[PDB]
């Protein structure tokens, strides 16, 4: 229970104004109808995003912090898999993942 | 894939 409270706090920080300039691509599910994304679901078998993670915390779907962390890392991994490594969204992902990993390590 | 983002 205490683990999951910390997970909620980590996600709240990831949604916070101070990180918004690089966190915003991850707020909502990737829009697969947008121009250029017609192949997203062919490449990414398990989409994930911060609003879906929030809804799962609110439904108590995660039984512990490790399950929550797996979905956060899935979100970042999907970004690293789909996009070219030099893409601006990958640099944003690395920054937000640093925010996450330092908090998740220290809970 | 994804375009230049910035918003």
């Amino acid at each position: 229970s205490e683990q999951l409270k910390c997970c909620s706090g980590i996600l709240k920080e990831m949604f916070a104004k101070k990180h918004a300039a690089y966190a915003w691509p991850f707020y909502k599910p990737v829009d697969v109808e947008a121009l250029g994304l017609h192949d997203y679901c062919d490449i990414i078998k398990h989409p994930m995003d911060m609003s879906t993670i929030k809804s799962k915390l609110e439904a108590r779907e995660y039984r512990d912090a490790q399950e929550f962390g797996a979905d956060v890392r899935l979100m970042f991994s999907n970004c690293y898999k789909y996009n070219p490594p030099d893409h601006e969204v990958v640099a944003m992902a690395r920054k937000l993942q640093d925010v996450f990993e330092m908090r998740f390590a220290k809970m | 894939g994804k375009a230049g983002k910035d918003s």
